[PDB]
């Protein structure tokens, strides 16, 4: 999955998340055309109660049916205030996408952190199943006192083996624009003057 | 209005292209279309024309949302990934042609542009075509993802025929993809869903045992939907509704955190107490996610019920600030 955010000089905004699902999707390339096909079907529930590759389960609602869209976690987002765009953001990360966005929003609006710090900050994830399991990434792993305290409460801590997101965000501060590209990835941001 | 435009892109190529489009007088949608095609070349691990996605927009003071998520092929069945004894077949939903839904990205980019773009369609693809013809430099981490992927595919696909020559820091060209993008630039989505590319897609399904047919491609449609709207503290968040779970998830995460403000008062970011409280909320969000959510035209999803402020208040009450709630007791919230 990947995400990008754009704001234009008229105050219009696009937040776009799209994907093959897993890296390079199904691994199948269309011979003669050169593009990879998605493996997006694993986002369906293949069997009630059985986790998919992201650890999420389902039953009837997200079961496979012809012509049906498979449940997603992709959450391209635009925050506004007083009818004007104030923050554009999104991220990859499967079932971590909306929890990562939640954390960035908490960092910006509750902890009042500057945008680059709100995006660089450690993020973690829990999703009910696996039971009492909290995920972290090697970019900002759970360690030290906080890790011991969580372990002592009964939580299992696990390195999930890939970065927890790749936030690409634009903050609009009155007429001024700010960008942030997650240090976890290789993104680039630019403000573009008329 | 604003001092200018801006882009935050997942690599330097998407960023450069978006910025050039804004400089040429394209609007955010023109730039997004050119960026998405660019990353379909330079970011093939996720950027794509063979996948799907979602676009959230704010144009002339109004919110919009475009669903170009893939759809199951007509030949799909509830148990297609199970063997004759009912067990899930390893990686059948993850690797190979049967793992693919009908791609939506080309249709989505078309629909977004036709409704809101300012610039001529074909010229928005010229940047991507250039990167496919003359190449881009493969990133270190990208090559690592390539190594992991080719090992996972374990020789079951033709992946190595097209991406096996990637080497970190070396220029990687994609001549067949260039021609495919040229056809999309000249013909529009018709090439992908009705034309030469569509035929090549079908041939690959037959070669590999996939399910997608010509009728699948012809019947694909992107869908405009009302975005999920969430208000708190004077801010209005617009995000993805179903078939994304993120909209309802964020509506519950933000709404419950607000109800539990007293428990969050004083607690430092990423303290064990902070992380525990977020986990306690995430427990309830995912309980609802598993039981209720899916394609909203294939079942009557109780969206309003799951986002009513009174429901938010009930679920917030379940949050245990001092200890882990019993996992087996975290139920779907509308369960009688």
């Amino acid at each position: 999955t990947t995400h990008f955010s754009i704001v234009d000089k008229d105050g219009n905004a696009v937040s776009n998340t799209y994907t093959l699902n897993w890296d390079f999707g199904s691994g199948v390339v269309v011979k003669g055309a050169g593009f990879l096909l998605n493996d997006e079907m694993d986002d369906f529930s293949s069997k009630p109660g059985v986790a998919n590759a992201f650890g999420v389960v389902g039953s009837d609602a997200n079961a496979i049916e012809p012509g049906k869209r498979m449940l997603s976690s992709m959450s391209p987002s635009i925050v506004t205030r007083d009818g004007h765009v104030s923050l554009v953001l999104g991220t990859p990360g499967g079932s971590r996408i909306f929890t990562s966005i939640f954390q960035v929003l908490n960092n910006v609006y509750d902890f009042h952190l500057p945008l680059e710090k709100a995006v660089a900050a450690q993020r973690v994830h829990h999703q009910l199943l696996p039971k009492d399991t909290i995920y972290y990434d090697a970019y900002a792993p759970l360690t030290g006192k906080v890790a011991d305290e969580l372990k002592a409460m009964g939580y299992t801590l696990e390195d999930q083996g890939d970065n927890m997101g790749d936030i690409q965000a634009i903050r609009v501060n009155g007429k001024a624009l700010e960008t942030a590209s997650d240090p976890r990835g290789r993104g680039v941001g630019m403000v573009v003057k008329p | 209005t604003l001092d200018g435009g801006a882009v935050a892109a997942p690599d330097q190529y998407g960023a450069k292209v978006a910025a050039e489009i804004l400089k040429k007088g394209g609007n955010a949608v023109d730039a997004a279309v050119a960026t998405a095609f660019t990353l379909a070349v330079t970011y093939p691990e996720a950027g794509n024309i063979g996948g799907g996605g979602f676009m959230t927009l704010y144009v002339d003071g109004k919110p919009y949302f475009l669903d170009y998520r893939e759809i199951a092929p007509k030949a799909a069945t509830k148990t297609m990934y199970l063997n004759e004894k009912g067990e899930v077949i390893e990686n059948l939903s993850l690797v190979g042609a049967k793992a693919a839904g009908v791609p939506g990205t080309v249709m989505g980019l078309w629909e977004a542009h036709q409704r809101f773009g300012k610039l001529k369609w074909s010229e928005l693809l010229t940047p991507a075509i250039g990167y496919a013809q003359t190449g881009f430099k493969v990133a270190d981490q990208q090559y690592q993802y390539r190594q992991d992927a080719i090992a996972l595919f374990n020789g079951k696909t033709n992946f190595g025929d097209y991406f096996g020559t990637m080497k970190p820091g070396e220029v990687f060209k994609q001549p067949e993809l260039a021609k495919t993008l040229e056809r999309i630039a000249d013909k529009g989505p018709d090439d992908f869903y009705k034309g030469e590319t569509a035929k090549l897609l079908i041939a690959q399904m037959k070669q590999d045992g996939g399910l997608i047919t010509s009728d699948d491609l012809v019947d694909y449609q992107a869908k405009w939907r009302e975005p999920m709207r969430i208000d708190w503290q004077g801010n209005t968040l617009y995000t993805a509704p179903l078939p994304s779970s993120g909209g309802i998830a964020l509506a519950q995460l933000i709404g419950i955190k607000e109800q539990r403000a007293a428990d969050f008062k004083g607690v430092e970011l990423n303290s064990a107490k902070y992380i525990h409280l977020l986990s306690e909320i995430e427990k309830r969000v995912f309980a609802d996610r598993a039981d209720y959510l899916g394609d909203p035209q294939f079942s009557k999803v109780p969206v309003a019920q799951l986002t009513d402020p009174k429901y938010i208040a009930k679920r917030a009450g379940e949050v245990n600030p001092d200890a882990i709630s019993a996992t087996e007791k975290v139920r779907p919230g509308l369960e009688p």
